[PDB]
């Protein structure tokens, strides 16, 4: 029934900037909310019930405000440990229903990243394959980009790409590109390229091996 | 000690069934109300409905009324949700969380998630090969090194470094979905150049649908 | 003169209740009315109500009617304070202070104060490092040595050095909570340079919520 | 009910001056007031009940003074000892309430901080962190600053201040500021500093090790 709106749905803040993120109802839900966080791979975890009272366990700077139809969950001080997908939920009749989803990102500044390349294993050879791993180590932003080069040949539908959420570490990114190919495939060829282009990289680094 | 031990992620074939556990724990299961939600892969959270195991009375979100049924056991504070005729829109992850009493409430206390693909498709354990840290000193400093978990099936699978010890500085990549139907996805660890030829490690990569456990070992280029 | 024990400071479930002690002495217990009051960190005081030991009879601030219950017992002159049904809100540390008699009212006597905390968590003793005096000397003239407790649960922790001894120029901060979820501060000393190689210091954390008694050891470089 | 006033929040006097508070309520609360004072890290103390009889064993530089809904306490001279928060009550009617509470500081000469580096200690480096302390001991005011700087990239949402309350000794305040990360990210680096800028100190001082 209760339509739970969210917006904006991506939301960004540097640690310590005071962030702030709300939810619309369709009708007085009476207060009778809660906010929930979800971290990368994690199962949710409720942070706040009944619009502003705090699960215990969880920090001060987050303050619940809201009521009648308009709801909103603020952050202090934004600590790397806040990076997310926040929802709101209406108890308030049957059957409960979630707002779509704020996520919610730190920004930080530039880092160009570590490249770094792992030829065929062993194992992976001795049998049928063999796949071509390249690593973009601890980088920001993460809108960055890689191509893959065997032999000066600019790969196409061959490769896989995969980031990972923000390491609170540094608030940092991380991605890996997978070129795969056969033994047979993988032995005509004598060269494996990874190039990376970044804003933080003056220029496109290239990581390679020989084989 | 409130906890909330789902069982574990499995597979099953379109049209049939899954049944899934929540072993509640650190309270009076009756008391509460056990809840459901659904999360489909990239697309935010859908409450199912819920059940109050004390009274065996059940509040269905009309859109799963017939799709899911709940029930518990008492004897064992267990509370389940059978998920029938199971179709594409099915594949997603289950949470069973602690709801509310009508005596009191603190918030929903939430289960691990339980994992569910529906599919003609066996299972099928990964092949986990060694990401050594090679010639990755040529203007570098630190040295990475991982492992590879290729080609498994269905999409519940976990790694973790040294048993859980040193774990920090580690990049577990989301699974990608290859041509082949399985899945495959990578995982490194950032670490000291030095102490690479003395300290080793492991990655632990498990995928529960088949019951695998590797403890494989990454040979220095 | 007066006094007023109260039991030590606890831990809880959310959920549950936790019955505070106030032993009363020195004076004529059902004479007078015995008050409680909650102070959450850092955010004031605030007024919970009253009881008469000799009557029995209470005022209940309405805003803790139905959360906080008290009791009383003449047998030993000790005064209770049941607060149930805890949530994150009733963390705070509460206090019984010697109201007035409706006789005559020569002020407010207050006991030490009971610490409380609502956690589905586990207490957690500390682990205590040293903050040795090291080259601190540069451009310097006294030296600077501490300890450092780090992650601990929940919040009732503390510090002395040489055992109530030398514990003269002492710093103990305020603890700061950690991404964790576990407590960390740190505990300093200022002292002769010269006296920095005879004389020896320990600190002496105590954390009771889990039975910790540290007597640390400080060596400098 | 009856909301019990209290202002200034803060209030600063230095020792001998006169200092004197106020507490105003809503409706004649009949001179059924006291006056609470709760130093850092105790429990509050009675010092002055129906407001102006003071509590025995509490000096006579402290009166009551007030009547009606405008109340207040004077303390003739001001001696370190009281240093705290100050209370106001009234029991002429249930609930019976609190004052917001003033503190009280001491105003003192100014003084730069004395600052030590503390490098992570063996015990906790056998384990999985390291963490390093800062201290900024003896200083005034409190009103300063501090700044993290591993090889000279100034920190962000990895460490952690805490100050003291006026150390009586002298009337100054203290801080300490640790910057936490693991064994490794602690070996990446070389260099860990902490710049301390005060109005004490006629330029930023950098404490810092090489280890």
């Amino acid at each position: 029934d209760i339509k739970m709106t969210q917006s904006p749905s991506s939301m960004y803040a540097s640690l310590g900037e005071r962030v702030t993120i709300t939810c619309k109802a369709s009708q007085d839900i009476n207060s009778y909310l809660n906010w929930f966080q979800q971290k990368p791979g994690k199962s949710p975890k409720t942070l706040i019930y009944r619009t502003n009272r705090l699960v215990d366990g969880v920090p001060s700077r987050f303050s619940g405000s809201g009521s009648g139809q308009d709801y909103s969950l603020t952050i202090s001080s934004l600590e790397y440990e806040d990076m997310g997908i926040y929802y709101c939920l209406q108890y308030d009749e049957f059957p409960y229903t979630f707002g779509s989803g704020t996520k919610l990102e730190i920004k930080r500044t530039v880092a160009a990243p570590s490249v770094f390349i792992f030829p065929p294993s062993d194992e992976q050879l001795k049998s049928g394959t063999a796949s071509v791993v390249c690593l973009l180590n601890n980088f920001y932003p993460r809108e960055a980009k890689v191509q893959w080069k065997v032999d000066n040949a600019l790969q196409s539908g061959n490769s896989q790409e995969s980031v990972t959420e923000q390491d609170s570490k540094d608030s940092t990114y991380s991605l890996s590109s997978t070129l795969t190919l056969s033994k047979a495939d993988y032995e005509k060829h004598k060269v494996y390229a990874c190039e990376v282009t970044h804003q933080g990289l003056s220029s496109p680094v290239t990581k390679s091996f020989n084989r | 000690q409130v906890q909330l031990q789902q069982s574990g992620a499995e597979l099953m074939k379109p049209g049939a069934s899954v049944k899934i556990s929540c072993k509640a724990t650190g309270y009076t299961f009756s008391s509460f109300w056990i809840e459901w939600v659904k999360q489909r892969p990239g697309h935010g959270l859908e409450w199912i409905g819920e059940i109050l195991p004390g009274s065996g009375g059940t509040h269905y979100n009309e859109k799963f009324k017939g799709k899911a049924t709940f029930t518990a056991d008492k004897s064992s504070n267990t509370a389940y949700m059978q998920l029938s005729s199971l179709t594409s829109e099915d594949s997603a992850v289950y949470y069973c969380a602690r709801g509310h009493s009508y005596y009191f409430y603190d918030g929903d206390y939430w289960g691990q998630g339980t994992s569910v693909t529906v599919s003609s498709a066996s299972t099928k354990g990964p092949s986990v090969f060694p990401l050594a840290p090679s010639s990755k000193s040529t203007s570098g400093g630190t040295a990475a090194l991982g492992c590879l978990v290729k080609d498994y099936f269905p999409e519940p699978v976990t790694v973790s470094w040294n048993s859980g010890a040193l774990t920090s500085g580690v990049h577990t990549f989301p699974a990608v979905l290859q041509s082949s139907g399985l899945y495959s996805l990578s995982s490194v660890v950032t670490v000291p150049s030095s102490s690479l030829g003395t300290q080793t490690y492991i990655c632990n990569v498990n995928h529960k649908p088949s019951n695998t456990k590797v403890d494989k070992k990454v040979e220095p280029k």
